[PDB]
RNA sequence: GCCGGAAAGGGGGCCGCCCUCUCGCCCGUCACGCACCGCACGUUCGUGGGGAACCUGGCGCUAAACCAUUCGUAGACGACC
RNA sequence: UUGGAUUGUUCACCCACUAAUAGGGAACGUGAGCUGGGUUUAGACCGUCGUGAGACAGGUUAGUUUUACCCUACUGAUGAU
RNA sequence: CCCAUAUCCGCAGCAGGUCUCCAAGGUGAACAGCCUCUGGCAUGUUGGAACAAUGUAGGUAAGGGAAGUCGGCAAGCCGG
RNA sequence: AGCCUUGAAGCCUAGGGCGCGGGCCCGGGUGGAGCCGCCGCAGGUGCAGAUCUUGGUGGUAGUAGCAAAUAUUCAAACGAGAACUUUGAAGGCCGAAGUGGAGAAGGGUUCCAUGUGAACAGCAGUUGAACAUGGGUCAGUCGGUCCUGAGAGAUGGGCGAG
RNA sequence: GGCUAAAUACCGGCACGAGACCGAUAGUCAACAAGUACCGUAAGGGAAAGUUGAAAAGAACUUUGAAGAGAGAGUUCAAGAGGGCGUGAAACCGUUAAGAGGUAAACGGGUGGGGUCCGCGCAGUCCGCCCGGAGGAUUCAACCCGGCGGCGCGGUCCGGC
C-alpha cells in the first residue's frame, strides 16, 4: 500500500493523459462527421454534457 | 472503507462499494452468488444475458414460490429467476470496479471477481390500506453491495 | 499357446521350449549377523481404498448433455414428444 | 343393497322397481366441504301461567354461517443419491 | 382554483357519501336503452407471455321437464 | 501514601484458570476518562414468563397480492434513460340525468410559470394536486353590508347561597 | 355594636441556597422550536426527540457513472469519529474459515477424533549440612574502648511519680 501511495502522482498523471486522449478522439470525430445535421446534434449533446458537469461542479463547491 | 474481506495483494485488486441501493436484497443476494466467482468478462455477458433472458439466475436460499425455469439446470437448479434492476445494479458496479482497475493500471481483461458480498440497509418505509380501517406497513428492503476484483493469470 | 467358468461368469489345469540351480524339505556338523545393556502400540493382510500433483515411456483415442430455437402427439411453470 | 310421495328430521310410513332393497362404525365420520329447513339471541302473533316485568323440550314467521399464503397428509410436477 | 371515480368528509389520489344551473341528431311514447356531434378522457395504484384446475361474471345444451331441494332458491317462459 | 491518557468505565473473545454455586480473577482486542478493594451505612438493589410496558428484529415471503366500470396501436421529438411524458395519425369510450361547461358548503394556494428528480404519487416516469423558486383574486351596479322569519337575547321586574 | 400587630399557614409568584435523590424507556408530560407536532366538531387528549471533534480543521484535487454512489488523495492521535457522526451489546442478516449432515433440533453421562491457542515445553527441580577438589579476602575467636537495649528477689541502692 505504501508503494502505491508513492506512485499515486503517475497513476492520476497517467489517467488525466488518457482523458485528453479520449476528448481529443470526441473533437477528431465530432470534427470529421460529415452531415452538418449530425454534426450540430453531436456538438450540441456535447456541450449540454459539460454544461450539466459544470453545474454539478458548482453544486458540489457549493 | 474498512471492507469485510481484505485483498491477499492491494496493487493487483481493485475494490468497489454500494450503500442504499434501492434494489432488492434476496435479488441481489441471489444474482451475487451468480456472479461470485466469475471472470469480469464472464460477468459482464451473463448479466446481460440476464437481463435479454437467455440466461437465469438460480434462486437457492430465498427460493419460496419462485417458479422453475429451464435455464436453471445448468447450475444443477431447479428454480431461478431473471432480477433485471439487480443484474442493472451491479453491472454498473462491476462498471465501477472496472473503472477503478485502470486508475490503478491493472489488466481488465483478467480480473476475477474475487470477493463480493450483499449487506441489508435500512428499511424505506411506506404504507398501504386494508379493509376495515387498517394501515399496514409497506417497507421497503435495500441492500448493502461490496466486491473486489482481482488479477489472476 | 489350448482348455473349462454365466446365478452376482475362474489371474485355475494343461502344452511345450532355448532359462537355471541342486540350494528350497528332515536329521546333523560349522560359525557368524547391532548381544542396542528387564519393558508399550511389535510381526501381516499391504505394490490397501480415495486424492492430488509430479517424471519415464509404449499404444491409442478427438465426444456428448443442457440452454437458445423449433414442434404440439405435450403442457400452470418445469417436464415431455 | 335403488327411484320417489309426506316430515327439518333421525325414525317412521306408503308407491314402484329389484337379486336384494341387511345392520353398523369412523369426535353420535364429515360447517376454513356446502346447505341452514330444525334447534338456539335480539323483532312480532296465538294459547296457558303471572297483578306485573316476564315464563313455556307449546305452536308461528323473519333472522350476517368469516381466514389457509404456514406444517403435515393426499394428488399430480421438477429434481436429489 | 377544485366542487368530485385525484383539490371536500370518510386515516388514502378510498367503487362510499355530499346541495344546484344549462341540456343537441337518429330510433322510440319517452330526460328509457342503444349509436352519434360539440366538449372531455386513455380504462380508473402497472405491463408482458400463456389459456391448467378451482373460482367470478355471462352463455348455449339432445330426450325428459321439479324426478332436484326444507322450499321451483336460481334460471327460464311472458313481455311493446 | 489504592488503580488510571505508559489507557479508566463499557463491550467482544476457538486464550489461562478459581470457586458446589451465586460469581470472580487474569490474557488479547476495541474504547477514550474516569474506577475500584476493605470496615461500616443506606436502598426505587438481582427477572423467563405477568394475552407484562417501550423499542428493535425474524420465519411466514420475494409469498398473498398490484383483477369493478370494453382499448389500445404506429411514427417522431425531448432525454443517460420511454409500455406510462409531448405532438401527429388511427382506432375506442363517455353519449347532453355526460367522464362536458359553471356554482353553493367545505378545502386554503391545491391556481399560473420555470426548474428539480432526493422522498412521495402501492410498476415506471422526461410527468404531478410532489419539491424549490417566483407570480396571481382589481367593483356605486355581483354578493355581504340592510330588513325581518322560526328563534336567540339585555334593560324593568322577579327569582337565586351564589 | 366595632377595631386590633406578634407567635401561625403557603405544592401559586419573584429571587435564592442546598441534597446519602434520578441520570435521557429514569427525573416533571416536557434536559431538545413542549403543553410543541399530532387527534377530536368540541369539552379535552398529547408525544417522540441530548452526545462528530480539542478545533470544522466538515474530505481540495483526479477519476467512472446522468445522478445517487464509489476508487484514490487529504484533515485528525483517530474517520476503526464523515453532518441523527462518543462507546456501538443482543436478536436478525451477509460473506470468509473449519467441521458435520436420511429418524426436527437441542440436551445430561462417558470417551475418542480434529482444531484453536497456551505452557513462551522439548534434556528438566532446588534447598540445608558435611566431605573432598582447586582459588579470592584485609576475615574468626579472644581481648580494649564508646554507644544502645533487655533483666534485676541491687534479698530490702538512690530520688521520683
Ligand atoms: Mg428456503
Ligand atoms: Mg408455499
Ligand atoms: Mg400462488
Ligand atoms: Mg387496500
Ligand atoms: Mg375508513
Ligand atoms: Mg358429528
Ligand atoms: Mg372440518
Ligand atoms: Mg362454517
Ligand atoms: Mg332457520
Ligand atoms: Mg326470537
Ligand atoms: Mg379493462
Ligand atoms: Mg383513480
Ligand atoms: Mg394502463
Ligand atoms: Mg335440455
Ligand atoms: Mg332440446
Ligand atoms: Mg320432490
Ligand atoms: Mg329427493
Ligand atoms: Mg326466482
Ligand atoms: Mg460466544
Ligand atoms: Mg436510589
Ligand atoms: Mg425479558
Ligand atoms: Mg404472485
Ligand atoms: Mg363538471
Ligand atoms: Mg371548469
Ligand atoms: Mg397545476
Ligand atoms: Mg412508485
Ligand atoms: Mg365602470
Ligand atoms: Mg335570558
Ligand atoms: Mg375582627
Ligand atoms: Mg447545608
Ligand atoms: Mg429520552
Ligand atoms: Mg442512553
Ligand atoms: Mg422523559
Ligand atoms: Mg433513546
Ligand atoms: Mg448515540
Ligand atoms: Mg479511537
Ligand atoms: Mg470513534
Ligand atoms: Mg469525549
Ligand atoms: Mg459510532
Ligand atoms: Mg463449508
Amino acid at each position: 500500500e505504501n508503494f502505491l501511495k508513492l506512485t499515486h502522482v503517475q497513476r492520476q498523471e497517467a489517467a488525466q493523459s488518457r482523458r485528453e486522449e479520449k476528448k481529443r478522439a470526441e473533437k477528431e470525430r465530432i470534427m470529421n462527421e460529415e452531415d452538418p445535421e449530425k454534426q450540430r446534434r453531436l456538438e450540441e449533446a456535447a456541450l449540454r454534457r459539460e454544461q450539466k458537469k459544470l453545474e454539478k461542479k458548482q453544486m458540489k463547491m457549493k | 472503507v474498512r471492507y469485510s474481506l481484505d485483498p491477499e495483494n492491494p496493487t493487483k485488486s481493485c475494490k468497489s462499494r454500494g450503500s442504499n441501493l434501492r434494489v432488492h436484497f434476496k435479488n441481489t443476494r441471489e444474482t451475487a452468488q451468480a456472479i461470485k466467482g466469475m471472470h469480469i468478462r464472464k460477468a459482464t455477458k451473463y448479466l446481460k444475458d440476464v437481463t435479454l433472458k437467455k440466461q437465469c439466475v438460480p434462486f437457492r436460499r430465498y427460493n419460496g414460490g419462485v417458479g422453475r425455469c429451464a435455464q436453471a439446470k445448468q447450475w444443477g437448479w431447479t428454480q431461478g429467476r431473471w432480477p433485471k434492476k439487480s443484474a442493472e445494479f451491479l453491472l454498473h458496479m462491476l462498471k465501477n470496479a472496472e473503472s477503478n482497475a485502470e486508475l490503478k493500471g491493472l489488466d481488465v481483461d483478467s480480473l476475477v471477481i474475487e470477493h463480493i458480498q450483499v449487506n441489508k440497509a435500512p428499511k424505506m418505509r411506506r404504507r398501504t390500506y386494508r379493509a376495515h380501517g387498517r394501515i399496514n406497513p409497506y417497507m421497503s428492503s435495500p441492500c448493502h453491495i461490496e466486491m473486489i476484483l482481482t488479477e489472476k493469470e
